[PDB]
């Protein structure tokens, strides 16, 4: 039913319309960040005891994202000053809800509305490309416009920070995006730094996967594999130039030199850095490009590099599916490509897919009669598979007989 | 202005060939409209005895002779009615509209018994869509006896009778045409009569002669009973009346006797045969088997419009004396009467139903040869859907061998049932031993087990019985009412088996959507569920065992598949160790692919080629055997360092 | 001796499947005290605009049979589509919200005729009316929407055609055959649902019309430097990728009336 | 005896009506009827014009006007035909079933180019089926303007007009029912001309009020090229026709444009669309598609008489002039003539479908949608099996993806064959990886893949191609026509593997018919085959399947399993030493029953169980994992 809600005061400084209210208290934690994911009960009463359908009503927590407005005002503020455990009923005076738009059916224009939240748990933003948390974003205080910086952007930050539990002291950082090693700083701040705001003023957790990895280095007591957190501020930067607007030549006269440095990365040990330079190339040529012939061939001879150099790089990497996926590329533009074949054999050897690896072997034979390696890996590969076949053998040595006897006791 | 007034005029010439070439399309109906005048002639006389018995003193016996006469190509059709005068023969033969029998109908007072067929003048002359000539012989108890001759020459002529004297009543004698002698044939005279009359209230005779001597052969020995009030109606004369009505040597399962007053009056008798048709579904001659009359006359068949395809089982009759007919008599002059007939046909056949259901004994007779109606019912009617649907009985997972109701199901649940949960498949021990539903077993709740094909359309409909709604058990997300601490202990075993949730994930990434851990399966290693939306299995196969079926739709419907995992079992155990200690171990690979074979078959989906489960079978027999492996078994170098 | 058995019409649920999968209406916007700068407007559309358009992408994505495609079969026919698809979009909400001139874009944000400030909401607002005057005024169901906004994102390809057309073909068979079915459920009417239909189809087809007549707006908004106006990055890459499609003249109008 | 003679009279009142009431069924006609009066009237001031130019000097444009007047309740329908003097007002408005029309007819020279439609004289009182008052205006060019006034109750009136001129023409105007208003609506006129009266000959327009102004629209655009000789028409010509027909986007695919001259004269156009056509709106489900007119008017639209329902996707129109039609002129008489015309339709068909078949390319894009519909017509209607199995196509182990005709087959076989060997299944790749083919690919002969679940009911009447006998791949008693070496090999070996049928038959004695030694397979150690004569497992599961079934034919057309052994297959030598040695060792018996389930999974048997099979298959793996007992 409806509560009393005339009987409570406004939170102080809250001009903002956010009620006083507390019917359950909270663990005591913190508050959520801006960017943070913060999962909510959220139900409750429309202007006059009018019954608000929601996702609890079905108890489904709500995923909010603090301090981007995705929400009227009053519920962003209410998740802002309210600890995990805690809830509220906020009687969102109407200026911070709908004001006097009347967002029908339910909302009557300039109507005061009660929203039940809850808080359940909150996480920072992920910045990585994939689900792993590797990246963790909480916005401080700053962010504004929609300009981002991205690979090749010169970029201006201030930044300061900790690993375990010790500091970095601030340095002033103006760097192009993607040289992370000559930041000396790691991975996973290129790629933080790529998705900050000008102005921006955050703090950035690293998970060993982003954090110090190769980069890592004994002078600031951080080994590969690092826990580091990080305070930067964002003053400006100067975006690089995108594909969309780019030329066919720039397209490959880029490419050209993106190979150049990921050869010498890959040669220096530097393998994830020769395959971040590696995949610069594919998307400059992979992106839609009205080549010349010549152009083209050139193009082409890039991406086959690029896609055989990748898979080079994910067997160091020990990616050897990945190197799978890279090296089919290359094979797809060169199909008897003695790299790409040999490579793809390897990784198949890597992960016990010894009939597949054969295959391969046997066909860069075919191929190349005199590739000495594709015979010791063809060999390797058949006695893997004898003294698999030995051990199953051994194991069902009598399974009938056991079974026999099992069905019977 | 000067006006000039004028009446309207006919071609007499014109008007007669139309009646004869374009009223009436089937040449046969000629038998049934020269009967129609004799059952009118004879109640007229009837009335009039009613109230003054000499009227019967020419003759009592009121009767309808049909006489066929090989010899001439003639046939002669006698009545016992009142006959007509020297006037009435000129004035209603001679005038192409008149009728006689309306007038008389004017005549009478209210509270008249008389029910006759005919107002519109013309059925007369529908004898000479077979005749050549016909000749009316009459004696009227008023005057002399007189011949009528005609042709449809456009004239006619009356002359007085010379031979023998009739009493009293009306001879017709037909002339036929050479090409037109099928109809004195007595085969082909009974199929009409037997189709056009039947219900006429006095008796016919046809004079056949045989090996010679006159076989007399009374038609018309079925009375109509329906015309009786039902109190008075025993449940033998309901089996009698049945049997003739359809040839059925079977007595009725159910009958319902009914009369509906007001605008449309209507009496109805609907049987209930006891055995379906082996045709039911198949015949391809019109499926309603409600033969319409009026004022009990056949009038039509084969009607689409009044009764909706999932009845058509029922057999019966309606009569109603005031529907419109169009010139032939062939066929209702407004349609917006069908639609009030079949709202009433069918709101009393529910009736019946719910009613014969109240006898369990013969409720499950009828249910056995009759639920395919009911479920077709479902899916279309949308009126009466939730009438129809306490009619479904089903076998659960509690009843034994009884098939119970939806009522009964929702009176043994449980507080927190606030779902009704059911499986389908193939056949009772399939689903009975399904992994599915061992948890609930566990937990005794019930399940009801869903078995005809046509089931799987039944679910879509119905959705909900008295508010609660249905759930598979073969789906995602099932919710079962478990305790808050069987909640928290499942959820700390999902932070096991992690990584195999994604090794399996990446073995069979081109099979499944989804590895998960789950809490339905308390035997067993794994199962496979279906994603809430889409087709599941039995869904499928039964679409793609359909004759005639675009498979076109099936790239769009399809199950997507999630892989379910038991924590507790010792093979998943095993793996989570094994695997963890090595990710690419070979053994492990093999075996997943081994065991989601397994659960596609123990989950009800068919296998992509049943020939490479077979394969991976034959390996393992053939080690266990101890088959020598010599059957089963066979037994520069910097280049790709190079750095591009 | 053994025939065929015939069977009942197994329903599709193709409009659940599309209530299920479509998106979530988006906010955006500004503190209504600061001044509605004709860009400000802009800028605050094309942010929220950015984020529609991605959701549209998942929403394609999970769509049947349009997932079976070629995935450089979807996105061609997400890019020619856009526009129809969030102009349809609009016009829903307008007139589902009010039967005035307004443009709800956005539950925080609703344009009225005295806001239309830029020179192509004033020569354009009438087809972004339109839209919603029809909707309104045609009493468009739900299920009716969802099959239109389909087929909208069907209604192109490339004058050169597509990858898989032979699923394409079917994909638009199918959604036809939806609609007729959302116009059956409404009307209860026979040869009504013809005319309903066609009162629909000419929408689809003058949709064409209300596109490039705001496409070229779009183009010029972007291309030349009037107003202070921020794109998001990816609407930046559509608009410079399909300005050559469009003006070269590739794309193929699937015109499904005519008369 | 003196014989009085007297002529037969008619009762005009009531003969009036039973026109009014109860000859037409629906009262959309009264419109068609007033149309075609008009275009009658049109045709004869047409035709004398040819001889006497002067005759149009009171006007040229020979067109029909429809306008509806709401404020006045009435319907105005105007022509600019030949007119009425005032001696034909009389004598034909006031006499039922007087017809000028046909008098008209009988007086014309007989090779005048003339067809009207009209003879029996009472159509024109069908105005009362919707009118309370009718008044007709008329000049005709010998004569003065004349009002002609009925409200049918027994009289009428002849006035002279004193209102505006109209220089030639008839006009007839309706004063409606109060309750019947519907007419004067532009939706519904429109869908009632459109129904029955497209096709007249002259244009029709139709004047409405709009934001206002009078918008005058030609309702009858689309002309009946059915009319013109054949060779004369484009493709383009047919497809502009036939999507005004169907309401189509879409082209036509094929078109046939037939004609009949015999005892009965007809013109047709059959088209085959480019896909399946469906009921995109609500309509009687199985429609068929083949409408009828006389003289270019609609009769009807949905006589299963005409066409067989496998060709009822053939769209088109049949039009015929003399055929006898029934007074409400909706049915024709003397359903003996749709017997013939369903032959010469069904005949063309045919032919057209076998021309298409000259282009490969085409043909399959026809064979793709419609491919159902011929394997219905091997089914039924018997008598032209002979020329439909020429149309069908189907995959073979020797086509890759192509589809081949079974003449292609027969072009193929070898000398030795007199069999044509086919097998059916779920999938292609099902088929063809099963053992049951493995030993007719090892000598070389094609298999049939049959795939539709169709091809079950289809198969069944194909008895025979050519001579050929069709026979199956999965049945017991196979021949294929090998050295009798084989056979002695077997008969060798039958001495040592007999002794696993026995304990094989007492094992699964109640799952299998039998167990025999077999020759059929290579490579698996056994499969499960079909008797002679019984139902195969596809017939199973599709019976299963019908939803509509029935309960005897279930327990009926189960199938008999029996069980072939490859001898030569380590199993199962493995298998006779060790049963040798101990007929009841439990390592044998359930190595069996393995073996069986196995065997019915690849044999295309769905496994009842289907559990123990699973569980069987679980304790094998426990064992391959090292997992113990405890
Ligand atoms: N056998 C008969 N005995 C006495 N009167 C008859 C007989 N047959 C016909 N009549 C008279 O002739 C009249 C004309 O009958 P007819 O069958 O032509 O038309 P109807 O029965 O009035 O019309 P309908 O076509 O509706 O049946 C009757 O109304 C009746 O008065
Ligand atoms: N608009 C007109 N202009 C000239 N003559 C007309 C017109 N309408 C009717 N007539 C005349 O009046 C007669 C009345 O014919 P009516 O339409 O009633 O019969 P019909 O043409 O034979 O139709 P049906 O065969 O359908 O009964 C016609 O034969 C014709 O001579
Ligand atoms: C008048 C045009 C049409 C506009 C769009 C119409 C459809 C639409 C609906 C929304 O709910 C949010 C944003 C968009 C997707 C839109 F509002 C903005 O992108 C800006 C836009 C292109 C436009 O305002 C410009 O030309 C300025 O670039
Ligand atoms: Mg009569
Ligand atoms: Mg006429």
């Amino acid at each position: 039913a409806p509560l009393p809600m005339e009987g409570v005061d406004i939170s102080p400084k809250q001009d903002e319309g956010v009620l006083k209210v507390i019917k359950r208290e909270g663990t005591g934690t913190e508050m959520p960040m801006i960017g943070d994911r913060v999962f909510v009960h959220y139900t409750g009463w429309l202007l006059d005891g009018t019954k608000f359908d929601s996702s609890l009503d079905r108890k489904d927590k709500f995923s909010f994202d603090l301090g981007k407005g995705e929400v009227i005002k009053a519920w962003d503020i209410a998740i802002a000053t309210m600890k995990v455990g805690e809830v509220c009923h906020i009687t969102c005076k109407p200026e911070y809800a709908y004001g006097s738009a009347g967002s029908p059916p339910k909302i009557p224009p300039n109507a005061t509305l009660v929203f039940e939240v809850e808080l359940f748990e909150f996480k920072g933003e992920d910045l990585t490309e994939e689900e792993d948390g590797g990246i963790i974003r909480r916005i401080q205080t700053r962010g504004e416009g929609y300009a981002k910086p991205n690979e090749g952007a010169i970029v201006e930050v201030a930044l300061e920070g900790y690993y375990k539990d010790k500091l970095f002291d601030q340095r002033e950082l103006r760097f192009e995006i993607g040289e992370g090693e000559n930041l000396d700083l790691p991975y996973g701040l290129e790629r933080a730094i790529q998705r900050m705001e000008k102005g921006e003023h955050s703090i950035v957790y690293l998970k060993p996967s982003y954090a110090f990895g190769s980069v890592g280095k004994e002078k600031f007591q951080i080994p590969p594999n690092a826990e580091l957190k990080y305070e930067l501020h964002l003053k400006s930067f100067e975006k690089a130039k995108e594909s969309w607007e780019m030329n066919s030549e720039e397209k490959l006269e880029q490419s050209t030199i993106v190979k150049e440095r990921g050869t010498v990365y890959f040669k220096e040990g530097k393998y994830k850095q020769a395959l971040l330079q590696y995949k610069k190339i594919v998307s400059w040529l992979e992106y839609e490009s009205s080549f010349s012939n010549e152009e083209a061939q050139k193009a082409q001879a890039l991406r086959l590099a690029s896609h055989l150099n990748l898979a080079m790089c994910h067997l160091k990497l020990q990616a050897f599916s990945a190197a799978i996926e890279s090296c089919n590329k290359a094979l797809e533009l060169d199909s008897n490509n003695e790299k790409g074949l040999f490579r793809r054999g390897e990784a198949h050897l890597a992960v016990n897919d010894f009939e597949l690896a054969r295959a391969d072997f046997q066909k860069v034979l075919q191929l190349y009669p005199n590739n000495k390696a594709a015979k010791t890996q063809l060999a390797v590969c058949q006695q893997r598979i004898r003294r698999q076949l030995a051990r199953e053998k051994k194991l069902y040595a009598n399974m009938f007989e056991r079974l026999a006897e099992e069905e019977n006791k | 202005e000067e006006v000039e007034t004028f009446a309207f005029q006919a071609e007499i010439a014109q008007l007669m060939s139309l009646i004869i070439n374009t009223f009436y399309s089937n040449k046969e109906i000629f038998l049934r409209e020269l009967i129609s005048n004799s059952s009118d002639a004879l109640d007229k006389i009837r009335y009039e005895s009613l109230t003054d018995p000499s009227k019967l003193d020419s003759g009592k016996e009121l009767h309808i002779n049909l006489i066929p006469n090989k010899q001439d190509r003639t046939l002669t059709i006698v009545d016992t009615g009142i006959g007509m005068t020297k006037a009435d023969l000129i004035n209603n033969l001679g005038t192409i509209a008149k009728s006689g029998t309306k007038a008389f109908m004017e005549a009478l007072q209210a509270g008249a018994d008389i029910s006759m067929i005919g107002q519109f003048g013309v059925g007369f002359y529908s004898a000479y869509l077979v005749a050549e000539k016909v000749t009316v012989i009459t004696k009227h108890n008023d005057d002399e006896q007189y011949a009528w001759e005609s042709s449809a020459g456009g004239s006619f002529t009356v002359r007085t009778d010379t031979g023998e004297p009739m009493g009293r009543g009306t001879k017709v004698i037909l002339h036929l045409k050479e090409d037109q002698t099928e109809y004195l044939e007595e085969r082909r005279i009974k199929e009409i009569v037997k189709k056009h009359s039947q219900f006429i209230g006095y008796p016919i005779t046809l004079f056949v002669e045989k090996e010679k001597y006159i076989d007399q052969e009374e038609l018309n020995k079925t009375k109509p009973i329906w015309t009786r009030n039902p109190d008075d109606i025993t449940n033998e004369e309901y089996g009698e009346f049945y049997k003739s009505l359809t040839n059925d040597w079977e007595d009725h399962l159910a009958v319902k006797h009914f009369s509906v007053e007001g605008q449309l009056e209507f009496r109805a008798l609907l049987f209930v045969p006891r055995r379906a048709p082996f045709d039911l579904f198949e015949n391809r001659k019109k499926k309603n088997n409600i033969k319409l009359y009026v004022r009990r006359v056949f009038i039509m068949d084969n009607c689409e419009e009044l009764i909706p395809e999932y009845l058509n089982f029922i057999r019966g009759v309606v009569d109603s004396e005031d529907l419109p007919l169009n010139i032939s008599r062939e066929m209702l002059q407004q349609s917006k009467i069908l639609k009030v007939i079949r709202k009433n046909l069918v709101k009393k056949c529910l009736e019946l139903f719910t009613e014969l259901a109240e006898d369990k004994e013969n409720y499950k007779k009828f249910y056995e040869q009759f639920s395919k109606n009911i479920k077709l019912g479902i899916h279309e009617d949308s009126q009466n859907r939730k009438k129809l649907s306490e009619l479904l009985r089903y076998y659960t997972s509690a009843s034994g061998d009884e098939m119970v109701s939806l009522k009964d199901y929702c009176t043994r649940m449980k507080e927190n049932q606030k779902h009704i949960y059911y499986i389908t498949g193939e056949t009772k021990d399939q689903v009975a031993n399904s992994a599915f539903v061992e948890r609930l077993r566990k937990h005794g709740l019930e399940v009801i087990y869903m078995i005809e094909p046509i089931d799987e359309y039944c679910v879509q409909q119905l959705k909900e019985f008295e508010g609660k709604t249905l759930v598979s058990v073969t789906k995602e997300g099932l919710e079962l009412p478990e305790d808050e601490e069987e909640k928290k202990k499942q959820e700390e075993k999902k932070t096991k088996f992690e990584n195999l949730c994604k090794i399996m994930k990446d073995i069979l990434e081109k099979k499944v959507e989804k590895v998960v851990v789950s809490n339905r399966l308390v035997t067993s290693p794994c199962c496979i569920v279906t994603s809430t939306y889409g087709w599941t299995a039995n869904m499928e196969r039964i679409m793609k065992a359909q004759a005639l079926r675009d498979n076109s739709t099936m790239g769009y419907m399809a199950a997507k598949k999630h892989l379910e995992i038991n924590p507790d079992h010792s093979i998943i155990e095993t793996l989570r160790q094994k695997a963890e200690a090595d990710k690419n171990d070979k053994s492990v690979k093999d075996l997943v692919i081994l065991l989601y074979e397994t659960a596609l078959l123990s989950s009800g989906f068919s296998l992509e080629d049943p020939q490479t489960h077979a394969n991976r079978i034959y390996r393992m027999i053939k080690l266990g055997l101890g088959i020598d492996e010599d059957d089963p078994t066979a037994d520069d170098t910097s280049r790709m360092e190079e750095v591009d | 001796t053994i025939v065929p058995a015939t069977l009942p019409q197994l329903t599709p649920t193709l409009v659940s499947l599309l209530e299920v999968i479509e998106p979530e209406v988006l906010y955006a916007g500004y503190d209504s005290s600061v001044p509605d700068s004709t860009w400000r407007i802009m800028t605050t559309l094309n942010m929220l605009g950015g984020r529609q358009v991605i959701a549209a992408v998942k929403w394609a994505k999970a769509i049947p049979g349009f997932r079976n495609l070629h995935l450089d079969d979807q996105m061609t026919l997400l890019q020619y589509s856009w526009m129809s698809l969030m102009a349809f979009a609009l016009g829903w909400r307008s007139y589902r919200q009010s039967s005035a001139n307004l443009l709800c874009f956005a539950p925080d944000l609703i344009i009225n005729e005295q806001r239309m400030t830029l020179p192509c909401m004033y020569d354009q607002c009438k087809h972004m009316l339109y839209v919603s005057s029809e909707l309104h005024r045609l009493q468009v169901s739900y299920e009716e929407y969802l099959c239109m906004k389909t087929l909208l994102l069907l209604s192109s390809v490339p004058k050169d055609g597509l990858k898989s057309q032979e699923l394409f073909d079917e994909i638009r068979m199918t959604y036809i055959k939806e609609l007729g079915k959302a116009i059956v459920k409404r009307e209860g009417n026979s040869s009504q649902n013809w005319q309903r239909f066609y009162q629909l189809t000419k929408l689809l087809d003058s949709m064409h019309e209300v596109v490039e007549n705001l496409l070229n707006y779009c183009f010029q908004t972007f291309l030349d430097k009037t107003m202070s106006i921020e794109f998001p990055e990816m609407l930046a890459e559509i608009i410079t990728n399909q300005i050559p499609k469009y003006s070269n003249g590739n794309i193929k109008k699937l015109l499904f009336h005519q008369k």
